[PDB]
């Protein structure tokens, strides 16, 4: 109990020296023109950039281009929305930065077994 | 039933990594790459000493654990200022990769910092400490 304080506040101020004069470096990007992304101007994910986010869902687009190809299915038209919903529910299941792109790619691995096995990858 | 950090760890390892994209350890590149090349994630502020946790699959999965779980417990308990990255749950092993985030962007000539710095191969020694011992990954204490 004590020992755990003590490790809480001496490790707080051992990454404070780590953060030092000038701790602003917010800067936080507002989406650009056309971002194909479902509530993009968001900020429930911290230290999430709006490109990250653009180049998570890029990824899943080529996974189901793969899939598509893999399966061949009628057309590549619905292939942006399903990577849009996906991304969107990827978001959405996610908390931090870091996890949530572990998500991406592990349904980005998902799909490529999906198209390894030569089933389409269902909602 | 209590279980730390430590209960599901095969071993743990701290290198020096200057470079993610070199990567003194050859198994892990084609996995770190995948990561790097975000937008957001630059190899500025990313801190040379990596911490890499090989966690015992066995022991992971009597506890039906998840990296995920770990991963969000070490955001828990160490804040979103440590870069942690895990593997795919299907790999031949389970890899765990941390880093010291140093938010200074400027970093120059330093303003003579050196007093209790506490250079990061020390200081991440006593994270693996913390986090091998005090963790708290699963159950409640005082049960074993």
């Amino acid at each position: 109990e004590a020992h755990k304080r003590e490790w809480n506040l001496f490790y707080q101020k051992q990454m404070q020296l780590r953060k030092g004069k000038d701790p602003k470096i917010e800067e936080f990007v507002p989406p650009d023109e056309n971002c194909p992304l479902k509530e993009a101007s968001s900020r429930r994910i911290p230290r999430l950039t709006v490109k990250a986010r653009e180049h998570c869902l890029r990824l899943l687009e080529e996974a189901l281009s793969s899939n598509r190809q893999s399966t061949r299915t009628a057309d590549e038209a619905d292939l942006r929305a399903k990577a849009v919903e996906l991304e969107h529910e990827t978001f959405r299941n996610a908390k931090v930065a870091n996890l949530y792109k572990a998500s991406v790619l592990k349904k980005v691995a998902d799909i490529h077994r999906a198209s390894k096995d030569g089933q389409p990858y269902d909602m | 039933e209590h279980t730390t950090l430590r209960k599901v760890t095969a071993n743990t390892a701290i290198y020096y990594d200057p470079n993610p994209q070199s990567t003194v350890v050859a198994e892990d590149q084609e996995w770190v790459n995948v990561y790097y090349e975000m937008p957001d994630f630059d190899v500025a502020r990313i801190s040379p000493w990596l911490l890499r946790v090989e966690l015992d699959r066995k022991h992971m999965t009597d506890r039906k654990l998840t990296m995920e779980q770990i991963a969000e417990k070490i955001n828990a308990g160490f804040g979103d200022d440590l870069n942690c990255i895990f593997n795919d749950d299907n790999a031949e092993k389970l890899v765990l990769r941390i880093r010291i985030m140093n938010s200074d962007e400027n970093k120059m000539q330093e303003e003579e910092e050196v007093v209790d710095k506490m250079d990061d191969d020390v200081f991440l020694r006593c994270i693996e400490s913390n986090m091998l011992t005090d963790m708290t990954l699963q159950g409640i204490e005082q049960i074993s």
